[PDB]
């Protein structure tokens, strides 16, 4: 029937308008996310400047901080930062699929994985499969806040300080390209005292230099380019007086760095 | 169906029922393709309401006792307006949708919802 | 003419208007800052800050971190901070009650650490709300 | 569509209608955004907001014809 | 509009104008989202050149002199071709956009641009 | 399609154009998901760069037919 065909065409046209609107909205949200990352730049620029100078002043063998304390890797905690909702390519499938390799890899090593899952599609995954331990189920969130990364941090920091879990590592997708975004797994704890942040494979970037992601148009197309600006650390004042202890001051500092890192891991994933 | 003929109470509810069903009809193409979660709370509310409203219009007849299997019901104009007004109002948003399918009065739908909940507990 | 303060959270720069005095908690327990202070770096404990500029002095509870103070300048790195006026006191009190109840139950070597640090978090929220 | 167009309208109507047609045209471009009005800037959001009010002007009950001054 | 029919020079310019015009149309959605500053340095340009080209295409007509008052301009095929070279080669990047609007010859736009600068200065 | 495809060609053509027929077959599929994979390894990319150049050969100007040797 002709009328039926016309109705089908109308519905398809309506779908095209709706998907186009969704694409535009998603791009705007991504731009907003970029602005959000930039807003927290002063805190991570200032923190790595302090965390550098607190290490270069310290130079002391007797100083050991719990977060950076290294213990035998009998057990590992893996926290999985997945997207909140569906209809986004293979982003969620790819992460969980990549998550499985890490769990599989641990079985070859047999060092007793544990998963902290963030976001709904990660939650609904590890609910329906009970042949895995879960530490906690966290709600996902759009517009992630320091409130919402704190509940992640209060879990992981508390869990890590006790020796049940070691070398807590996090997997999430660093926003590299629009067309592809492969999951990468980093080693959250135990924070390096050099402050260097490195992946499980064994590549560590200096923490002083990190690259924000800025989305710009290359030729006609809409792209993104991750560009890194190194933040130089000015030397600490010669007459500076440490209020507590250098080991003690540093102990307060590490959680701020861990909290800052978890927030970026999740913001980038979002 | 004009307010000089049927009164402005009946006419507003008969008009608001169609706007809820019209919205749902428009959204049908979109929801299947993009799922229910791409809707706003407002859009979802109408869809939930339209779905409930659609079932409510259904009625078991005295003649179709051999087709429905359940005894038919006669519903006055008053019962229908009273029944439709509640669904539109949202007082009945907590009820499951199958409490509305093939019931005569609004009261019957509420009773059916109670029975369904009892069955669910067991 | 005066020292200047920038308090900043991992996502959000909260206070970047400049003041004649602040007085902040720390792990040593308490410190005060007045202008042309000597360069000091204190790890700041979770608990309320009190800042006086001019007429008015107000407390925003903030959740611990680091505070260096340079020439003519303070910058405070805190992982979470709220203005004590912007939190409504009663709700904060209710949250504190919930935290206490969970702590009383909460057991085991990590878990209490979480409970204890959460109740420590909650208790300082009202202490900026009342003040 | 009207072939005669603004030759038909009175001078008073032409000034008022011209603004109206443009606003309505913008709203028909942004019907797809109406589900997503929260995640938009003020210029876009206002257009959706104005457009919905503009649509309400057009509605009329049966046999309540407005005089030209009332339409203006 | 084939090169063997209209000549090589005419064809190249026409093709370029369509491409520049085409890119601008694609970029309109992007410009609203990212703004003109956020675009790359090539696409600040092909947006600007496209705007000038759009304005250059519009022309005053002999017939409309009664209605608008501005005198129409019959424009040769060579003066058209020479005009879109100077816009696409970028030698007229400095001129304002409303110097290309409703002018006939390429020279008129430059003449119109200069007069606008003088008026603005006044 | 040509039903009489290659009993038609000369021996130089059948040898030379055997390579060609395959490369275009590769290049139909490598142009597919080219923007999907989007970070082209040189196994895919050089076969895709080869492909664009292959398409250029197929290009010709109107009424300038080539001799068989030229085509080969």
């Amino acid at each position: 029937n002709l009328r039926e065909l016309r109705d089908r065409i109308g519905s398809v046209k309506n779908t095209q308008k709706i998907t186009e609107a969704m694409k535009l909205v998603a791009a705007a949200k991504v731009r907003r996310a970029q602005e959000a990352v930039v807003n927290g730049r002063p805190f991570s620029e200032t923190l790595v400047e302090v965390l550098y100078n607190m290490n270069e002043q310290l130079q002391t063998e007797d100083v050991d901080v719990p977060l950076t304390k290294i213990r035998t890797v009998k057990k590992v905690a893996l926290m999985v930062v997945t997207g909140d909702r569906g209809l986004c390519g293979g982003f969620n499938n790819m992460l969980l699929k990549k998550a499985e390799s890490r769990i599989a890899e641990l079985k070859k090593l047999g060092v007793d994985y544990t998963i902290i899952s963030i976001g709904k599609k990660g939650n609904t995954y590890f609910i329906r499969r009970p042949e895995i331990p879960v530490d906690r189920y966290f709600d996902g969130t759009n517009l992630p806040t320091a409130k919402e990364a704190q509940a992640i941090a209060d879990d992981v920091f508390s869990l890590f300080v006790s020796e049940e879990v070691d070398k807590v590592e996090m997997l999430y997708t660093k926003f590299v390209s629009l067309v592809k975004s492969d999951p990468v797994i980093h080693t959250l704890l135990p924070l390096s005292p050099k402050g260097e942040i490195c992946d499980i494979n064994g590549k560590c970037v200096d923490a002083a230099e990190d690259e924000l992601f800025r989305l710009t148009t290359k030729e006609g197309k809409l792209t993104v380019e991750r560009d890194m600006i190194k933040t130089e650390t000015p030397a600490f004042s010669p007459i500076l007086e440490f209020e507590q202890d250098p080991a003690q001051i540093l102990d307060a500092l590490l959680p701020l760095y861990l909290n800052s890192q978890i927030l970026r891991a999740l913001q980038e994933s979002l | 169906l004009q307010p000089r003929i049927v009164g402005e109470e009946h006419y507003e509810i008969a008009q608001r029922v169609k706007e809820t069903l019209q919205r749902y009809k428009e959204l049908q193409d979109i929801i299947a393709i993009l799922g229910l979660d791409e809707l706003s709370e407002e859009d979802r509310l109408t869809v939930a309401r339209a779905r409930k409203i659609e079932r409510f219009l259904s009625q078991p007849f005295f003649v179709a006792e051999v087709f429905t299997g359940s005894p038919g019901k006669y519903v006055g104009l008053a019962e229908t307006i009273r029944g439709f007004q509640l669904i539109l109002s949202g007082e009945l948003d907590s009820l499951p949708e199958q409490a509305f399918y093939l019931v005569g009065n609004i009261d019957e739908a509420t009773a059916k919802a109670m029975n369904l909940e009892m069955e669910s507990k067991l | 003419m005066t020292l200047n303060l920038c308090v900043l959270t991992p996502n959000r720069s909260i206070w970047n208007s400049e003041v004649k005095e602040i007085i902040l908690s720390t792990n040593s327990g308490q410190i005060g800052v007045l202008p042309n202070h000597a360069p000091t770096a204190t790890a700041v404990d979770i608990g309320i800050l009190r800042i006086r500029l001019n007429d008015q002095w107000l407390t925003l509870a903030l959740m611990g971190g680091f505070a260096r103070i340079g020439n003519n300048e303070i910058t405070i790195l805190v992982n979470d901070a709220e203005r004590g006026s912007d939190i409504d006191p009663q709700e904060a009190q209710q949250t504190l009650e919930i935290a206490e109840a969970n702590l009383r139950k909460a057991e085991g070597k990590r878990q209490k650490i979480e409970a204890n640090l959460a109740l420590r978090r909650a208790r300082t929220r009202v202490e900026a709300s009342n003040t | 569509v009207s072939r005669v167009g603004s030759a038909a309208q009175i001078k008073a109507m032409k000034k008022v209608a011209g603004k109206l047609k443009l606003e309505l045209a913008q709203f028909a471009e942004l019907e797809a955004f109406a589900q997503f009005a929260s995640d938009l800037d003020k210029a876009t959001q206002n257009q959706l907001a104005r457009g919905q009010r503009l649509r309400e002007l057009l509605k009329q009950p049966q046999s309540a014809p407005l005089t030209v001054e009332e339409q203006v």
